[PDB]
RNA sequence: AGUUGAGAAGCUUGCUGGAGGUAUCAGAAGUGCGAAUGCUGACAUGAGUAACGACAAUGGGUGUGAAAAACACCCACGCCGAAAGACCAAGGGUUCCUGCGCAACGUUAAUCGACGCAGGGUUAGUCGGUUCCUAAGGCGAGGCUGAAAAGCGUAGUCGAUGGGAAACAGGUUAAUAUUCCUGUACUUCUGGUUACUGCGAUGGAGGGACGGAGAAGGCUAGGCCAGCUUGGCGUUGGUUGUCCAAGUUUAAGGUGGUAGGCUGAAAUCUUAGGUAAAUCCGGGGUUUCAAGGCCGAGAGCUGAUGACGAGUCGUAGAUGACGAAGUGGUUGAUGCCAUGCUUCCAAGAAAAGCUUCUAAGCUUCAGGUAACCAGGAACCGUACCCCAAACCGACA
RNA sequence: AACCCACUCCCGUUGAAAAGGUAGGGGAUGACUUGUGGAUCGGAGUGAAAGGCUAAUCAAGCUCGGAGAUAGCUGGUUCUC
RNA sequence: GAGUCGGCAAACAGACUUUGAUCCGGAGAUCUCUGAAUGGGGGAACCCACCUAGGAUAACCUAGGUAUCUUGUACUGAAUCCAUAGGUGCAAGAGGCGAACCAGGGGAACUGAAACAUCUAAGUACCCUGAGGAAAAGAAAUCAACCGAGAUUCCCUUAGUAGUGGCGAGCGAACGGGGAUUAGCCCUUAAGCUAUUUUAGCGGAACGCUCUGGAAAGUGCGGCCAUAGUGGGUGAUAGCCCCGUACGCGAAAGGAUCUUUGAAGUGAAAUCAAGUAGGACGGAGCACGAGAAACUUUGUCUGAACAUGGGGGGACCAUCCUCCAAGGCUAAAUACUACUGACUGACCGAUAGUGAACCAGUACCGUGAGGGAAAGGCGAAAAGAACCCCGGAGA
């Protein structure tokens, strides 16, 4: 679709094992959507990022839950996915 | 020793769940009662 | 605003109009993940404005 | 607190309290508790008494801190070692890791924690699922049966604890790896290309495809010994030694077709059978030849000139680079060949992928045959516990 | 011996445990033990038969209705004269 | 019509002023996956798909479709010559849920009888199937006595009476009166017809000084309003401070109710009656337990007269009276409340009133069906304690 290339991705993730990851490899991780596939987010960080990537791993992420007085609460779940780029063109 | 109860998902699921209730004819008697009751499950 | 946008452009060129801010919704979503958006007003308000072009389409 | 009546009870005041109260006389009653081994909250006696959850033992030091029998490090003692160690399946559901804390919890204290608050953390064509096929069993169009609900069941489509393609070695982390990284592999599919060419079913055949016990073997993992490198020279009596300590590693896949097992083979005509057909299988006839052919661990060669390696050298505490020996003889399994072999009665799963046959269709493009570059292998589960303080027993 | 079972003694009885423990015992290639998945249910199943087991309940479960069952039987029944 | 970003609750960031910003009402657009769930399966919130027309790069995306049964309607065509079964294509409908109410199908036991088998309890509980906003029932083969009454449904009497009953426990009518309501018509089948209110709003009258007090609505002292004076709440007791209270206007737009009105059903709108009446064993319903047992019913077996006939008047028979059975259609009075809205209380006031004033069918207890709690209050207003001293930098 025109769409769907501008809802797939929600963002960077950094912090300690993302920042030595993209230092050492080049490995971006990105907090994608919910529910996507490894072909559609292939297609839409070389839409959005003009860079050619070799491949993609993901991997899915339970909501921690925390438990207080009146409810159980229990926190959003969401995907993420390790983008693993060319040695060239390291990303923004 | 063995008590009574030895836990598993796949047997609690085929006897208690909701596609088992909603089968036969008590069942889904069983449903309606307990749903206007006003539970927060109807299947445990 | 909707008087704007009844005012005829077409179904193609309020089409393109679509892709645009489509674009300022995802740089809206890359900055608020990083460190660097202190307006939240502009964040709420793209939101509003898809949705009036998605109206106008679906009826005329 | 005073005072008044035979009594139920009335009346006036001191302090607390901070916004409602009811002469009089009539009505309407959920109209008066000490007791029902009465019901629900509070608090006593027992009583600062019994116990503190296996009779596998701990003793010093240094540290931190408001405070150490219990926390961390050090030195020395003990205990399990067919588990008190590792790993898969269930089951659990963030208990894993790091900062910050110690009121509550933990049968004591806590600076400690599976405990509070805040961040972090699970990477797959090949490992398990899903996808393909089925066992017991379930549901079941049409159909029979039944007061009504409904019951049973044919086509069919669900249901693994079974059957169906393919990967191992080393590095890395506060926390993940057969998943990332380097290294060498394997399988299946699609798009072109090229050289051609009878394609076709869910229907026939073949195969897949299996019992108990027993014994011959053949290997292999592993374990020791002996060499060989690097280091040592002492327990005080002895010990340059025929001494002492440590290390002597290496995969899947390639090539190979052995130990050993099963098996007649080939031609050529013909045919009451394979519910149609068949060039396939079955049966029959002749002839030639000794048998093919099919399975099959493991050895050797290669993968590997490489990795790994005690160490050494360059805050050298953490790291960066270098790195010697890497071999022979024996003893081996309940582990592989073996889904084999022999024997015995209690006579020992199905179905699909796989190979071949043809029917209708055939337009013989399509479809198939090899060869070839070109690309792809989706989605779920991956943390931690697992003879346990995380699962079943109300509990660490 | 693992493994399944429960013959004796003592300890325990407010137990560590609503049925164990430490010592000794019986079977241990079969009328064996066991993992996963299914089938049989309340005057009804299963049973090498004891009236045994069917979710710590069984000479006929558990739960909700008939139902505030019936009790010549026990216990209690509250301010004055 | 000038403030605003929901509630349990702070600091950021900003939108419009005098109007369309919040905010209230009407109409539309979107409407993920589950669920009758309906493309095929499943362990509910999951997996695998096809078909058609389009777009898209060895990997896809849009847009629709695709369940079974009834009816109809085409096409199609087995043994079988014909031609039915059967198979496809299309159209229309249904399926599920909901507290009570109504009509049918099936239908207990405890308990009463101071035991207990007939009988009661009781055609009650429960379980199925239908339909409606109500249903059913209804227009004389009916009742009365020689007088007459003219559909049904519901309340009050006859009357706890005649009867019935191991003549026990008990169960119990009608005739006749009084009321509510006030229509009768006929062929699904000889030959059929079956103009007001309502969801949003707006105007809405009348008070001043003086004391005490933290604070006046109270003590004083006067005046005014009234088709609105026992409301709520404002720092304590307010007709006149604030919101409201009696009448009118409505309303772009929908809704419903009476009308014209449109089709069609709502349906004004023609006869009639064969395995029928009766009969014989076996059962039910009639207040009526084989009783001298009439009458209605239907499981088995039978069977008429043609409205010169027929059947009723509580065994039966003659005489009199009164009605036309074997085909249909119907409003009103009536029953009910899961859901609303006003109002009202010799109702409750957090061990009461819903199990539930509090984040309650929650926590917890169970393999399940199922059971099922405890939990309100600072002040008028957060003005919710800056600062100092002891303490572990705390409590």
């Amino acid at each position: 679709n025109q769409e769907r290339v501008f809802k797939v991705l929600l963002g960077p993730h950094i912090s300690e094992k993302a920042t030595g990851l993209a230092d050492g490899k080049s490995q971006f991780v990105f907090k994608v959507a919910t529910d996507a596939t490894k072909l559609e987010i292939k297609k839409a960080v070389e839409s959005l990022f003009s860079v050619k990537v070799q491949r993609v791993t993901t991997l899915n992420v339970k909501g921690k839950t925390k438990r207080t007085a009146r409810g159980l609460g229990k926190r959003n779940d969401w995907k993420k996915a390790y983008i693993a780029l060319q040695p060239g063109q390291d990303l923004d | 020793m063995k008590r009574t109860f030895q836990p598993s998902t796949l047997k609690r699921a085929r006897v208690h769940g909701f596609r088992a209730r909603m089968a036969t004819k008590n069942g889904r008697q069983v449903l309606s009662r307990r749903r206007a009751k006003g539970r927060k499950r109807l299947t445990v | 605003k909707a008087n704007e946008l009844r005012e005829e452009k077409s179904g193609p060129v309020t089409g393109n109009n679509i892709s645009h801010l489509l674009r300022d919704q995802f740089n809206l979503r890359m900055q608020k993940a990083t460190g660097q958006l202190g307006q939240s007003h502009l964040l709420s308000q793209v939101k509003r404005d898809i949705a009036r072009v998605k109206t106008v389409l679906n009826q005329q």
